């Protein structure tokens, strides 16, 4: 849970997020598009008629409660490849 | 590249945008609800309009879909929803003239003074007339100050309800409606879902039928109710005919709860009291949360979530600030909600709060569900689910149970005959009135009447349907039943008898699960967690498929029955029937009170 942290009063409007592309997505992928979303058939300059910006807007408060309050995750990816291993984990020390 | 996709993603983008708009509104209501400063008027005064602006504005870019090519029925229904106009149908110099004339209804309702032969005093709606009905029982007084009241109100509203119904019919016309009538029963319209479509008239005979089999309950009622008015006032009523409107106990004929102390028919017996022993306890508002949330964990329901006692407020402010604390309860979203109503030492205060906690678990039951679909699925059941546990709650067994009520008494036979009389004189009295009220709605509405015998013709069917006399007689040149507050800020009335109607069902279904004995009104709905996940099967559901469904979801039937009315006052009914072996049934509607 992130939301002293993260979620502000009179309105958190920092984050971002994206829900619509042309297609669909690849895992581990960047997709930062400034493009504005088209549908309908008519592509268009932009934010109009059913012409629709990808990213929106992630409303937060601190008074929102549990489900949609601003959690702070990460995912920590590893690979189990052949390689000269430069990440090891710990060792430990004893009396004497 | 087809319409439907387009559709999701407009409602995709309403979604998100509404919800901001309807959170910072919804957070600015809660801001004058606590603090009713003049700079949170201004704030909500301009949240408001920024909010009315986005809507109209998606709406607008929304009326270029089209309702044909799309096959998906939640989506079907969001432009539903969508292409709503409104008051935008119509031109904006008709558009601002009823808006002013709106302003104009809640400015003279919210202003309304009469003044006595002694113009000395200044009554205003609030300061006399709900307590000089509920606490003086003068004829005088009381016909004297309603018609006044009525007089003047409808002096200064009669036209503006003329073309009220004048512009209201053409936004109907306009908005492929025949009547504004059909406007509102537009709400229970359901089309697309097999075994499931309902036409605007059909609950017209809903209603009709409803009232085919409920008649004679409610004309016993009516001959128990006159006949105690005339054991306490002998001369100023008929034997036979019946009574006028400014002797059934309230304001304007809603509620017969007043009339308690004059209709209750054993007085020596002790009403069931929790008061004294929760000062005995010494209960608090936390407390008093705390209890209704571990009623609400015995059904299954969720927690409370710390946002909850964290910004809700549950006492009085004190006086340095002043707060309206009617108990209500908007839909704030995203697992924020919160309650603001004045918690004293009081078991209405129980009532009120275990009603609008049901409406607090109700509304969160449907936090997932798009924008569009976040409401109960029709007008009436958030209503019905609150008042559910209330009278659950109301049960003396449960305060046996859950310690508030020692163990050590019994049920006792005219204390709860008592009890029952309580909670049939505080329900089924509505009903009637709200009848009357919608039908000469919907027929004004119609326009099957011309203008020049409204109050004739409205107040001879009250008196052949539910016996409500002028105590003085008018012509058309007045305008009383529309002095109420619902009509007086255009608001339905089917609202109530289908939360009646749905909470009775409610209740009946989910005792049936709960596999309880004897007579229903004793019925708990405790260590159920069966009928909690049935009624939460049910509180999920919200807008996405159509309320007879969800209806289906509990009782197993499709449409609205009468048989939870009948089946819930068996005993009731019995002992009424026995005693009216001595006494006349029926009324005549000649009999008026200036006809001597
Ligand atoms: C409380 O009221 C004051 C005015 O007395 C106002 O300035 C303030 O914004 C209010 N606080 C909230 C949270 O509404
Ligand atoms: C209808 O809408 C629901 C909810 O968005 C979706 O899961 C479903 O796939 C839609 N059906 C069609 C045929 O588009
Ligand atoms: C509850 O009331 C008072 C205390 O509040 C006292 O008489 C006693 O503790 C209790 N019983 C009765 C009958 O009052
Ligand atoms: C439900 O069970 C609990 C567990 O003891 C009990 O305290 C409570 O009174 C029960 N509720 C009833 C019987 O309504
Ligand atoms: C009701 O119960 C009481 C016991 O308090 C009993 O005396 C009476 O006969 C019962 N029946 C009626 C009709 O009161
Ligand atoms: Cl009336
Ligand atoms: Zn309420």
């Amino acid at each position: 849970n992130s939301n002293k942290l993260d979620s502000k009063h009179s309105g958190n409007y920092d984050y971002w997020y994206r829900l619509f592309r042309k297609s669909k997505l690849k895992p581990f992928e960047r997709d930062i598009s400034t493009e504005i979303y088209q549908a309908g058939n008519k592509p268009c300059k932009g934010k109009g008629p059913n012409c629709y910006f990808p990213l929106q807007s992630y409303g937060f408060r601190p008074t929102y409660g549990v489900g949609h309050q601003p959690y702070r995750v990460v995912v920590l990816s590893f690979e189990l490849l052949h390689a000269p291993a430069t990440v090891c984990g710990p060792k430990k020390s004893t009396n004497l | 590249s087809t319409t439907e996709e387009q559709a999701k993603t407009f409602l995709e983008k309403f979604n998100h945008e509404a919800e901001d708009l309807s959170y910072q509104s919804s957070l600015a209501s809660w801001n004058y609800n606590t603090n009713i400063t003049d700079e949170n008027v201004q704030k909500m005064n301009e949240a408001r309009a920024k909010w009315s602006a986005f809507y109209e504005e998606q709406s607008r870019m929304a009326k270029t879909y089209s309702l044909e090519e799309i096959q998906n029925l939640t989506l079907k229904r969001q432009l539903k929803a969508l292409q709503h106009s409104g008051t935008s149908a119509l031109s904006a110099e008709k558009s601002k003239r009823l808006n002013t004339i709106l302003n104009k209804m809640s400015t003279i309702y919210s202003t309304g003074k009469v003044l006595d032969p002694n113009t000395q005093e200044c009554l205003a709606l609030e300061p006399g007339l709900d307590d000089i009905m509920e606490n003086s029982r003068d004829y005088n007084r009381r016909l004297w100050a309603w018609e006044g009241w009525r007089a003047e109100v409808g002096k200064q509203l009669r036209p503006l309800y003329e073309e009220y119904v004048v512009l209201e019919n053409e936004m109907a016309r306009a908005n492929n409606y025949e009547d504004y009538g059909d406007y509102w029963r537009g709400d229970y319209e359901v089309t697309g879902a097999g075994d499931y479509d309902y036409s605007r008239d059909q609950l017209m005979k809903d209603v009709e039928r409803t009232f085919a089999e409920i008649k004679p309950l409610y004309e016993q009622l009516h001959a128990y109710v006159r006949a105690k008015l005339m054991h306490t006032y002998p001369s100023y009523i008929s034997p036979t005919g019946c009574l006028p409107a400014h002797l059934l106990g309230d304001m304007w004929g809603r509620f017969w709860t007043n009339l308690y102390s004059l209709t209750v028919p054993f007085e020596h017996k002790p009403s069931i009291d929790v008061t004294e022993k929760m000062e005995n306890q010494s209960w608090d508002a936390e407390r008093i949360f705390k209890e209704a949330e571990k009623f609400f964990v015995s059904i299954s329901l969720p927690y409370m979530t710390q946002g909850f006692w964290d910004n809700s407020m549950l006492t009085e402010p004190g006086d340095g600030r002043k707060v309206v604390c009617h108990p209500t309860a908007w839909d704030l979203g995203k697992g924020d909600f919160r309650i603001k109503m004045c918690t004293k030492v009081t078991m209405d205060d129980f009532l009120t709060a275990h009603h609008e906690m049901g409406h607090i678990q109700y509304d969160m039951a449907y936090a997932a569900q798009p924008y569009l679909l976040r409401n109960g699925a029709n007008e009436g059941f958030h209503e019905a689910v609150g008042e559910i546990m209330s009278l659950s709650a109301a049960t003396p067994h449960y305060l046996k149970a859950l310690g508030l009520l020692a163990p050590d008494f019994h049920e006792d036979n005219e204390t709860e005959i008592n009890f029952l009389l309580k909670q049939a004189l505080t329900i089924v009295g509505t009903l009637p009135f709200t009848y009357m009220l919608e039908k000469w709605r919907w027929m004004v509405f119609k326009g099957e009447i011309p203008k020049q015998q409204w109050m004739e013709k409205w107040w001879e069917m009250k008196r052949e349907i539910v016996g409500v006399v002028e105590p003085l007689p008018h012509d058309e040149t007045y305008c009383d039943p529309a002095c109420l507050f619902h009509v007086a800020e255009d608001y339905s009335f089917i609202r109530y008898y289908t939360r009646t109607i749905y909470q009775f069902q409610f209740h009946e279904a989910l005792c049936k699960t709960a596999k309880h004995e004897g007579a229903l009104f004793k019925c708990d709905i405790s260590n159920s967690t069966e009928a909690g996940q049935r009624l939460l099967q049910m509180l999920r559901l919200g807008k996405s498929e159509p309320w007879t469904l969800a209806l289906e979801n509990i009782v197993g039937i499709k449409t609205m029955d009468v048989k939870p009315l009948l089946n819930y006052f068996e005993p009731l009914f019995t002992w009424l029937k026995e005693q009216n072996r001595n006494s006349f049934v029926g009324w005549s509607t000649e009999w008026t009170p200036y006809s001597d």
